């Protein structure tokens, strides 16, 4: 059972520090090396640094030389990464990787990876979303589009269903975006035939567990 | 009729690193072991093959005095049949060891405020050392399949590492000076009584 | 720092074809230390190829690596359905390690133009002092698309953000959501709001517009 287990989710205010754990199991920790890679939501892998377990020697990328310090504690067989002076741009998922080794030899690559640690940095407090309807256009002849606007909420995530699960086909819920105000905004839409606009009702089910918010909103065709 | 120079060993102003452990040969001298066991300034004192008290009434052909410095947690490795980074890659005692292991805390001497990086230990080595073997090669250790030919990089690190003794470490990380006395009995005229 | 680049950005292939990914290093690798990783959405990277041309444990034989100095290749002989994900390369032989930008391998599909819709801000939101205009691009292929907001016939930049869904498991299409966000004061200062959509499946940019106050 060659394993590598990391810390739980972290949520630190901007300007503070976060220390992510990364404990090893199944192999001899003393002789391998641990690297740290972060990945923003939907972005590429970004290499931060690495540490040799035996010597403790570290190497850090240019971007992270100012605020990142990688250490290890071979008594607990755990390596740590500390990121000071946190900010909204640091909000990402942090991974640790290491080669599986025995007392004398190592794998030629990082084949052991951790499960990931979600670090969220934001000044804004918890907030329930305002749900606004996206009414279908009157310029629709065969298929029209309608949806809801889940705007200004924190933190992630929110769940959205239509007609409480009866409507699933042609539904698209987009991943949220972080506004400059620190709050998230999301939009979920659905394409239905233009004929059914007058004889079928469409209600979006927005549920936000961190705030215990259950907002349902009816989307009605534009009326003058 | 002259006593053995046990003072030059136990009282040396500087001790060697465990990977390059010092060894002094003692012969043709009257060994007075009385004060050594009486000495309360020694933290560790374990003899294997001979009794600590019943020792002054013994003659040996050669007596070897080995001295070095290790961590407090690593003193338990200076014994026959032990395993660890020190017993496997630095200083190894045979299974049929005939001698005594002596150690004492030296945090007041071998530790500096900024860290004393003079004491080193061999961290990586391909195979375990033979008994009383000594390895001082600084050849870069190749951990992965691909070599390096002298490249301090991933899966290719320097085989030697420093202790960095500071006075604020715990007793396990503090420096301990060790003196290992081997009692050799050959088919030659005896010289140490 | 050694710069790492991959090509293409998105590789559109059908299940069964042979995929060929490229990874380029700004200078010669320190020690032929090039690793290939596979990442499905919302998952942890998985090592496929380590050290130029050496398959990791548990990887099927259809994955292969090659290269030597600055140009390296990841080749999948017969593309299986479980292989459609993003692929990253990483050099890790010279002190500092670096990653590539990634290469997304998606299922091939015929060109499909997007269904474009525009949504004025609800009266409930205008009560909040904020206005949000939404531009929907529904079910298109490939993912490459461009959205340009225009307020009173003027190209708008800033106060705009996009979002793309994953490749749908039925029609293999993507969908984009662009949101323009202004204050109620700024919104009430104009009449025509439109988003201009440019796509490969459109012979000319398609524009959907509305007039404020004229429902
Ligand atoms: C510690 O790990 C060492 C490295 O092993 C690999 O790396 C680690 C990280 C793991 O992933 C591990 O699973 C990997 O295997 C490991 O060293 C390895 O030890 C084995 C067993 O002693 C060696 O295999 C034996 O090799 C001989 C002859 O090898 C010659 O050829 C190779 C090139 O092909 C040369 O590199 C060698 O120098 C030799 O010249 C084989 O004859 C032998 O058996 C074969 O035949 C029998 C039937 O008789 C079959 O059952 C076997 O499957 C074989 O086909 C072994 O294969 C291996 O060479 C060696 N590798 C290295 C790089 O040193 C070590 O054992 C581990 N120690 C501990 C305590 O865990
Ligand atoms: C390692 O060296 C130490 C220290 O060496 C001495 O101390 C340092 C600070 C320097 O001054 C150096 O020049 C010295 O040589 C040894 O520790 C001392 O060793 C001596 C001799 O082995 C021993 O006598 C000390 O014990 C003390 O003894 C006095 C008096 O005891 C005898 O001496 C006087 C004459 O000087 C006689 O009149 C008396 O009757 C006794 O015969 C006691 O008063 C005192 O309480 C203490 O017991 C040792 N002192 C200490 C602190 O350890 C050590 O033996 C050396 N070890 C080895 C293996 O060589």
């Amino acid at each position: 059972q060659v394993q590598l287990v990391e810390s739980g989710p972290e949520m630190k205010k901007p300007g503070t520090s976060v220390k992510v754990s990364c404990k090893a199991s199944g192999f001899t920790f003393i002789t391998s090396a641990v690297q740290w890679v972060r990945q923003a939501r939907g972005q590429r892998l970004e290499w931060m640094g690495w540490i040799a377990v035996g010597s403790g020697n570290t190497n850090y990328a240019q971007k992270f030389q100012d605020r990142v310090t990688i250490n290890r504690d071979m008594s607990t067989s755990t390596a740590y990464m500390e990121l000071s002076s946190l900010r909204s741009e640091d909000t990402a998922v942090y991974y640790c990787a290491a080669p599986h080794c025995n007392r004398t030899s190592c794998h030629d690559g990082f084949d052991i990876w951790g499960q990931g640690t979600m670090v969220t940095v934001s000044s804004a407090s918890t907030k329930g979303p305002s749900v606004f309807p996206l009414a279908p256009s009157s310029k629709s002849t065969g298929t029209a589009a309608l949806g809801c606007l889940v705007k200004d909420y924190f933190p992630e995530p929110v769940t959205v269903s239509w007609n409480s699960g009866a409507l699933t086909s042609g539904v698209h819920t987009f991943p949220a975006v972080l506004q400059s105000s620190g709050l998230y905004s999301l939009s979920s839409v659905v394409t239905v035939p233009s004929s059914s606009l007058g004889t079928q009702t469409y209600i979006c089910n927005v549920n936000h567990k961190p705030s215990n918010t259950k907002v349902d909103k009816k989307v009605e065709p534009k009326s003058c | 009729t002259n006593l053995c120079p046990f003072g030059e060993v136990f009282n040396a102003t500087r001790f060697a690193s465990v990977y390059a452990w010092n060894r002094k040969r003692i012969s043709n001298c009257v060994a007075d072991y009385s004060v050594l066991y009486n000495s309360a300034s020694f933290s560790t004192f374990k003899c294997y093959g001979v009794s600590p008290t019943k020792l002054n009434d013994l003659c040996f052909t050669n007596v070897y005095a080995d001295s070095f410095v290790i961590r407090g947690d690593e003193v338990r490795q200076i014994a026959p049949g032990q395993t660890g980074n020190i017993a496997d890659y630095n200083y190894k005692l045979p299974d049929d060891f005939t001698g005594c292991v002596i150690a004492w805390n030296s945090n007041n001497l071998d530790s500096k405020v900024g860290g004393n990086y003079n004491y080193l230990y061999r961290l990586f080595r391909k195979s375990n050392l033979k008994p009383f073997e000594r390895d001082i090669s600084t050849e870069i250790y190749q951990a992965g399949s691909t070599p390096c030919n002298g490249v301090k990089g991933f899966n290719c690190y320097f085989p030697l590492q420093s202790y960095g003794f500071q006075p604020t470490y715990g007793v396990g990380y503090q420096p301990y000076r060790v003196v290992v006395l081997s009692f050799e009995l050959l088919h030659a005229p005896a010289t140490v009584c | 720092e050694i710069v790492l680049t991959q090509s293409p950005g998105t590789l559109s292939l059908s299940p069964g074809e042979r995929a060929t990914l490229s990874c380029r290093a700004s200078q010669s690798v320190s020690r032929n230390y090039l690793a290939w990783y596979q990442q499905k959405p919302g998952q942890v990277p998985r090592l496929l190829i380590y050290g130029a041309s050496s398959r990791a444990t548990g990887i099927p034989d259809r994955f292969r690596g090659s290269g030597s100095g600055t140009d390296f290749t990841l080749t999948i002989n017969r593309l299986e359905s479980e292989d459609f994900a993003v692929y990253y390369c990483q050099q890790y032989g010279s002190s500092l390690f670096t990653f590539g930008p990634g290469t997304k391998v998606d299922i091939k599909r015929t060109v499909a133009a997007p269904s474009v819709f525009i949504f004025p801000p609800s009266d409930e939101q205008l009560k909040s002092g904020t206005a949000s205009v939404v531009c929907l691009l529904n079910n298109f292929y490939p993912r490459e698309a461009k959205v340009q907001w225009k307020v009173d016939n003027a190209l708008q930049s800033g106060n705009s953000q996009e979002s793309v869904t994953e490749q749908d498991s039925k029609d293999s299409t993507y969908s984009l959501s662009s949101t323009l966000t202004l204050s109620k004061a700024d919104y009430e200062k104009h009449k025509v709001y439109a988003c201009e959509v440019t796509h490969q499946g459109l012979s000319s940019p398609v524009t959907k517009s509305f007039n404020r106050g004229e429902c």
